[PDB]
RNA sequence: GCGCAAGACGGACCAGAGCGAAAGCAUUUGCCAAGAAUGUUUUCAUUAAUCAAGAACGAAAGUCGGAGGUUCGAAGACGAUCAGAUACCGUCGUAGUUCCGACCAUAAACGAUGCCGACCGGCGAUGCGGCGGCGUUAUUCCCAUGACCCGCCGGGCAGCUUCCGGGAAACCAAAGUCUUUGGGUUCCGGGGGGAGUAUGGUUGCAAAGCUGAAACUUAAAGGAAUUGACGGAAGGGCACCACC
C-alpha cells in the first residue's frame, strides 16, 4: 500500500464495501419484475419487500418477507429492471 | 490490618455516643 | 450511538445519487397522490404508506415523484392526525408497559424501561412544543395517557 | 406379583441405562437435549419416559464445536415428546 | 503490580460467575478460576486385572471405567503438584502439557 | 577441517548434470486457473501443456481443537 | 431393600461462550410486557452530547413484622493440639441461610482505566444478522429449508503479532495521535501522618450512611525495574572427611 489510489477504486473494490462506506453511497437493492405462473399480469416488486405481495385480482401470493431479500414462491420468475 | 483498626475506631464512636449525649 | 442503549449499530438506508424517477415507472404525480389519499383512509401512517407503495407500486420515493412529502400531502388534504406518529407510538408503548406493571409489582426492570420511555416522550414533546405543533399547555399525564391513545 | 409353588412371577417395573454408558456419552463440545413425557397405556399403566440425545459432528467439519441454537432444541424436544407419546 | 492479563481467570464480558466447591477443601472458587480435571480411570488397576478375568463368567467381558470431574482451588492444585510455577515467559504458554504423546 | 583435495572431490561431485534435464518434459500438467494466467501472458499456443481436473471438495484446512 | 414427607438446590453438558445500565442471569412448558444487532430506494427532519438540583435500581451482611424451618452455620457449650489457644482440627448448635411486606445504600461494587466523536498496522478464530459460491448430508427426486464446506459486509466478547507511537518502567493498538502542547463535556488529586477522627448539619427503628476540620507531628513515605541474601516454594547434580 502507502500509495493506494483513493480517487479511482476498481469496481471489484467498491462492490465489496459497505454501502455507506463507498466513495459515493449506493443501495444494494433493486426493483424486480415478477410474473405469476397462472396469471398474466406483470408486477413490480421490491427486492427487500416487507409486505406479502399478491396479485390484485388473480389472488396469488407473489412473495413472502424474510430477514433479507423477500422470498419468491415457486413457479414465479423475475428479472431486474434496468 | 486496616480493617481491624476501622472496626476498633467504630466501637469507640459507638461508646462515645452513650458517654457524650445531649443530656450531659 | 443509541440514545438509551449502549449499542452503536450502523444499519440504515442509502439513497441513490439519482434523484430522478426511472423511465419504467409511468405513474403520474396526481395518480401517486390518489393512492396516498386512498391508503390514508384505511388508518395507515405515512411510514406505512411509504412501505406499501415501495413494495407494491414501484414507488421508491414520493419526494422524487410528486416533489412533496407524504405528511405534507396528507396535511394539505386534511388527513393528518392530531398527534405526530412518532409521539403517538411512544405513548402507546408507555401505556402497554404501565398496564403490565399493575399485575407485576416485582418487575423491577419494566420500571426502568418505563422511565426511559417517558424520558423519550418528554424529549419529543419539548421538541414539538418549540415547533408550535403541540399547544404550549400540552403535558403528558401518566394516568390520562390512554385518552391520547 | 405372585408365588406359584416355589416360583415367583414378575412383571415389568422400569428401565434405565448404565452410569458408565451415560458418562461415556456426555462429552464437552456438543449439545445435550432431553425430554420427559407422562403417558398412560391402553391397559391402564401410567409411565414417565425420559429421552436424551446429543449433537453430532460432520465428516468434513473443521470447527471445534457443534452447538445447536435454542429454537433448534425446542423443535427437537417437541419431536421427542410426540414420538414417545404415540408409541405408548 | 499486575501479573496476568486475564487476572488469573476466564471471565470476559460478564459480571458474576457462580461459585463451586473445591474437591479437597470444600472452598468456594469461581468456576472460571478453578482448576478442572476430567479423570477417566479403570475400576480395577493393572494389579488386579489378571485376578478378575480368570474369575469372570463372561468371555470377552470389557471392564467398565470411572468418570470424575475434579475442581481445585489455586492452593490445592499447587500443593498436590497438579500445577507448577514457571518462568515469566513460560507463563504465557497455554498449550496443554504433552501427555498425549 | 578443510582439505583442498576434498574440495576438488566435492567439486567433481557438484559438476554433475544428467544428459536429460529434469525440466524438459514432453507434457506439463497445468491447472485450469494457471492456464488463464498463461492466456493473459499471451502463452496460449504452448503445446506441451495439459489442463487437468481440479479437486472438487474445498477441504484444505486442519480441524480445530 | 420397598415406600412416605419436608425444605433447600438446578450437577455433568458449561466455553477466555451469550444477555443486562450495573448489581446480576442456567430444569420443562405456557402467558405478559421489554430489548440489542442486522435488513430497508419507509417515515419525522436537528428533534443532539455531558450533566448542579432531583430521581429509579443497587451483592453480601444487618433491622422490623408474618410463614417455614432440609442443609450449612456467627454466638455459645464441649473434645483435641499447644509452653499458653479465648484460634486453626473435630461434635453439637442459636441468630441467620429460604419465602412474603417494609427499611438499610454499602464492597478489591475492579478492566483498580467516566461518557460521546474522528484518525492511525497486520493475522487467524468466535457469537449474531445479512449476501454470494463448487461440492457432501436430511437416503435415493421438485424447489425452498436445515447440518457441514469456502469467502464478503456490519455490530459484539476476546486472542496472537509489530521499532505505529507512547511510558519511570511494568506495559498499552490504546494508556497512541502531548513543549510540533486546544474535538465536546462531567467528576475528582496536590509530601507522609493526625484522619475520614472531632464538631455542626442531614437521613435512618437501630446499626450506621452522606458532608467533613484544625491544633500538633514529620524528611521522607511511595511506584517500577536490577544484582544479591533468604524461603517450613518447585526442579536437577556431586562426594566413603555422605549414605548404601
Ligand atoms: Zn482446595
Amino acid at each position: 500500500p502507502l500509495a493506494k489510489d483513493l480517487l479511482h477504486p476498481s469496481p471489484e473494490e467498491e462492490k465489496r464495501k459497505h454501502k455507506k462506506k463507498r466513495l459515493v453511497q449506493s443501495p444494494n437493492s433493486y426493483f424486480m419484475d415478477v410474473k405469476c405462473p397462472g396469471c398474466y399480469k406483470i408486477t413490480t416488486v421490491f427486492s427487500h419487500a416487507q409486505t406479502v405481495v399478491l396479485c390484485v385480482g388473480c389472488s396469488t401470493v407473489l412473495c413472502q418477507p424474510t430477514g433479507g431479500k423477500a422470498r419468491l414462491t415457486e413457479g414465479c420468475s423475475f428479472r431486474r429492471k434496468q | 490490618r486496616a480493617k481491624w483498626r476501622k472496626k476498633r475506631m467504630r466501637r469507640l464512636k459507638r461508646k462515645r455516643r452513650k458517654m457524650r449525649q445531649r443530656s450531659k | 450511538g443509541r440514545m438509551h442503549a449502549p449499542g452503536k449499530g450502523l444499519s440504515q438506508s442509502a439513497l441513490p445519487y439519482r434523484r430522478s424517477v426511472p423511465t419504467w415507472l409511468k405513474l403520474t404525480s396526481d395518480d401517486v397522490k390518489e393512492q396516498i389519499y386512498k391508503l390514508a383512509k384505511k388508518g395507515l401512517t405515512p411510514s406505512q404508506i411509504g412501505v406499501i407503495l415501495r413494495d407494491s407500486h414501484g414507488v421508491a420515493q414520493v419526494r422524487f415523484v410528486t416533489g412533496n412529502k407524504i405528511l405534507r400531502i396528507l396535511k394539505s388534504k386534511g388527513l393528518a392526525p392530531d398527534l405526530p406518529e412518532d409521539l403517538y407510538h411512544l405513548i402507546k408503548k408507555a401505556v402497554a408497559v404501565r398496564k403490565h406493571l399493575e399485575r407485576n409489582r416485582k418487575d423491577k426492570d419494566a420500571k426502568f424501561r418505563l422511565i426511559l420511555i417517558e424520558s423519550r416522550i418528554h424529549r419529543l414533546a419539548r421538541y414539538y412544543k418549540t415547533k408550535r405543533v403541540l399547544p404550549p399547555n400540552w403535558k403528558y399525564e401518566s394516568s390520562t395517557a390512554s385518552a391520547l391513545v | 406379583e405372585d408365588v406359584q409353588g416355589k416360583n415367583c412371577l414378575t412383571n415389568f417395573h422400569g428401565m434405565d441405562l448404565t452410569r458408565d454408558k451415560m458418562c461415556s456419552m456426555v462429552k464437552k463440545w456438543q449439545t445435550m437435549i432431553e425430554a420427559h413425557v407422562d403417558v398412560k397405556t391402553t391397559d391402564g399403566y401410567l409411565l414417565r419416559l425420559f429421552c436424551v440425545g446429543f449433537t453430532k459432528k460432520r465428516n468434513n467439519q473443521i470447527r471445534k464445536t457443534s452447538y445447536a441454537q435454542h429454537q433448534q432444541v425446542r423443535q427437537i424436544r417437541k419431536k421427542m415428546m410426540e414420538i414417545m407419546t404415540r408409541e405408548v | 503490580t499486575k501479573k496476568r492479563r486475564n487476572n488469573g481467570r476466564a471471565k470476559k464480558g460478564r459480571g458474576h460467575v457462580q461459585p463451586i466447591r473445591c474437591t479437597n477443601c470444600a472452598r468456594c472458587v469461581p468456576k472460571d478460576k478453578a482448576i478442572k480435571k476430567f479423570v477417566i480411570r479403570n475400576i480395577v488397576e493393572a494389579a488386579a486385572v489378571r485376578d478378575i478375568s480368570e474369575a469372570s463368567v463372561f468371555d470377552a467381558y470389557v471392564l467398565p471405567k470411572l468418570y470424575v470431574k475434579l475442581h481445585y482451588c489455586v492452593s490445592c492444585a499447587i500443593h498436590s503438584k497438579v500445577v507448577r510455577n514457571r518462568s515469566r515467559e513460560a507463563r504465557k504458554d497455554r498449550t496443554p502439557p504433552p501427555r498425549f504423546r | 577441517i578443510s582439505i583442498k583435495l576434498q574440495e576438488e572431490e566435492r567439486e567433481r561431485r557438484d559438476n554433475y548434470v544428467p544428459e536429460v534435464s529434469a525440466l524438459d518434459q514432453e507434457i506439463i500438467e497445468v491447472d485450469p486457473d494457471t492456464k488463464e494466467m498463461l492466456k493473459l501472458l499471451d502463452f496460449g499456443s504452448l503445446s506441451n501443456l495439459q489442463v487437468t481436473q481440479p479437486t472438487v471438495g474445498m477441504n484444505f484446512k486442519t480441524p480445530r481443537g
